[PDB]
RNA sequence: GCUUGACUGCGAGCGUGACGGCGCGAGCAGGUGCGAAAGCAGGUCAUAGUGAUCCGGUGGUUCUGAAUGGAAGGGCCAUC
RNA sequence: UGAGCCUUGAUGUGUAGGAUAGGUGGGAGGCUUUGAAGUGUGGACGCCAGUCUGCAUGGAGCCGACCUUGAAAUACCACCCUUUAAUGUUUGAUGUUCUAACGUUGACCCGUAAUCCGGGUUGCGGACAGUGUCUGGUGGGUAGUUUGACUGGGGCGGUCU
RNA sequence: GUUUAUUAAAAACACAGCACUGUGCAAACACGAAAGUGGACGUAUACGGUGUGACGCCUGCCCGGUGCCGGAAGGUUAAUUGAUGGGGUUAGCGCAAGCGAAGCUCUUGAUCGAAGCCCCGGUAAACGGCGGCCGUAACUAUAACGGUCCUAAGGUAGCGA
RNA sequence: UUUUGUAUAAUGGGUCAGCGACUUAUAUUCUGUAGCAAGGUUAACCGAAUAGGGGAGCCGAAGGGAAACCGAGUCUUAACUGGGCGUUAAGUUGCAGGGUAUAGACCCGAAACCCGGUGAUCUAGCCAUGGGCAGGUUGAAGGUUGGGUAACACUAACUGGAGGACCGAACCGACUAAUGUUGAAAAAUUAGCGGAUGACUUGUGGCUGGGGGUGAAAGGCCAAUCAAACCGGGAGAUAGCU
RNA sequence: AGGGUGACAGCCCCGUACACAAAAAUGCACAUGCUGUGAGCUCGAUGAGUAGGGCGGGACACGUGGUAUCCUGUCUGAAUA
RNA sequence: UAAGGUGAUAUGAACCGUUAUAACCGGCGAUUUCCGAAUGGGGAAACCCAGUGUGUUUCGACACACUAUCAUUAACUGAAUCCAUAGGUUAAUGAGGCGAACCGGGGGAACUGAAACAUCUAAGUACCCCGAGGAAAAGAAAUCAACCGAGAUUCCCCCAG
């Protein structure tokens, strides 16, 4: 879905991008291993402040 | 048991309505899967008996918010 | 030869069935066909050529229209 | 590799005709020294009929009802249709590789002097397998039932309006 | 040897043997909603199913039908995908005859689409089939033999009174 | 009792006494009776509790048509000389009874179906641990020596003791006949008969449960029973039958 | 009221109507004390894998029918006075 | 409260008491063997076999006390693995079981009726299972109504076969 990147990711990422990703590549790789977070419109200001 | 741990969904019964409307009893099994989840707060691979809808709920609420609901009703995980 | 009465709305009275029904019917109202006219024609000389109901299909009729204005559906007439 | 979508470029031989005219709109001046016609080639399309354009010679012009066409302009400016090509996005299909879901009735460590199970490491498979829902075929393995009546008893034959 | 305890002890059942087929182990198969177990702490010289029933001589012909095994260009084909078309409603426009935007909604279901079936090829120690009709020729007369019937093929060996 | 018809040799009763079968609840219609009368009448509830209060509501004095609608008329049709249905007949509430409806519905009686439990101390198969098979006979493989062979073969005694082997008690089974048939016995006795070192038999304990088990296969067995055990429940199943 | 006493009892007896009683335990009432709980006013905030939809069912008298509403096994999926 | 009394079959025997400690009845206690949720482990229920702690004018043997499982909380220890968790020990509190009906919820037939029977009916009935209470359940409107309004839920009578 709408996850935002956080790292030195390959060629879809620029340290934070709103992309259209699938659910299976979202969880177990990008959810809790690091590097992403689901964009529930509360975290879009919270981690950009970080 | 075939009970979803997150959403509490349990198998219900039904009928196989044919072309001649003959009633035959059967069950409605959920799309349950034993998925291994990772948490940041406890640093542990936590396996949970969840459904296909249960995976959809746990993505929006979060991996740690659902465990607060299992904490409140005394479930084990 | 000319033609659409193989008309529509009705119908006193009667035959015939346990019933559902079926069969005959002068006459009236409307509009016709034929004959100059009186008149005759509501199918075939008559009696066999048939199927109830339910659920629906089609056309017409605003008849009904679960707040109102419609509509869906139902009903009635024709018909499968 | 099949499709849409977005810029970017090509693309249109009924026939008379200065000539391989896409249609509607504004439209009698735009463009050229922010260097033009007209000649000379490379790449290229293709019904080899011709055309576009980089480079370059060139060194100051070409146009419009022009007469013809069922419809007039490479005079310019617009949104575009026909067909076609290459980048770029999007959605599917096919094939390869890979790991992180998932499988492990391979190995090892610990709970634990424990053949289960749970946790961890690692190997091998791997988005297959299998499961859930929906759905086509198969299915006496099983379940509920049906298989008519008159009839010189029943059956055979025959009949039912 | 076994069996109808309690009317049938056998020509029945079983039997080693033979043959077919399934099965590469987390096996096929089976008990179980499942877990798990049996199979088996076994590994195709093994296991499960099926028919036949020591041994000796042997086991012919026929794949059309029905089953199974594959093969697949096409036909047909579910869920799904919702392309078009029709209808209702009304902002507006028409003194009205009516028409009808957007949105919502009813309905219609082109295209996509697997196995199966049709189709194509095998398989009889698969279920099964192994037939008629006419014409002769030593004493009855055979059916050697000769035509036909294309439904796939018309009794081989051995036995029979 | 049932029949066209019973002394019927058609069914039923040994006798006596007790017991035993057209009910009840709620609705509706009809009749009788009683009250009021174009009106009649309450239900729950309240309650000075069978009074009284309560008129929610039901039924009747108006019908016709599918209906809108119209109305002593209405429908049918363009409209009916008409026609169909109505107007010109007092109902209503109790009580008793004759019926019907729903309930088991006059009483007794099925074979079976379904659910929840109980049983492998009998029997079928299996698992674990133990036991039993008197006596006699046939004399396999192997072994040794001699004969025999060019060398094996082959053969002779001796040795050895194999067998779902032979005969025959215990034990297990039940082929034939008699007795037995309200038996001594709800399958037995006597005399013959089969197996009897095996696919045997047996004690004790364990496992497999009903649409299931097990079955060297009879559709047998699963507590004197099995073409689906037993018990309890739905259940007063149902019966157009006696 | 009723029962008994040698056959049928208002006056024989137990009782009956009526009039009374609780050391102790306990029920229900009010009154007060104690410790927590929370009042009243103003200003807000508004319950998302949820409503709804496809397929497959179930429940509403209503059997999918033109079928509203409610529940959901499956697959998805809003708006924010 | 009392002049009688030691329950009954059931007498008899031996006694008690008569002016307040005979008996009878009521409240509160004491005792309460063994089995049974059975709870120290087992068990063919009324039996067997222990652990820890404590006690002897007789420190042998016996007697006294405690020791189930699960849930929460707290303390102490404690792996693979560094932290950390899993796990282990101990303590406090609570739960367990029985019981006739009623209530809610999870599952859920068939006979029969349809003059057969499959949709249907029987019927969410019987039964099974779980949970709770003196009642339970439901309960303050995303409810009805129709342009007037009503104002949670439950129960009864009508509407109405």
């Amino acid at each position: 879905m709408q996850v935002i990147l956080l790292d030195k990711v390959a060629n879809l990422g620029s340290l934070g991008d709103q992309v259209n990703v699938k659910a299976g590549y979202a969880r177990n790789f990008l959810v809790p291993q690091g590097k992403a977070v689901p964009a529930t419109k509360k975290n879009i200001e919270f981690f950009e402040a970080r | 048991s075939r009970v979803c741990q997150v959403t509490g969904k349990r198998p219900v019964t039904g009928n196989n309505r044919s072309h001649a409307l003959n009633a035959t009893k059967r069950r409605f099994l959920p799309n349950l899967h034993s998925h291994r989840f990772w948490v940041e707060s406890e640093k542990r691979f936590v396996t949970l008996r969840v459904s296909a809808k249960g995976m959809r709920v746990i993505d929006k609420k979060g991996i740690d918010t659902v465990l607060a609901e299992l904490r409140a009703r005394g479930e084990k995980y």
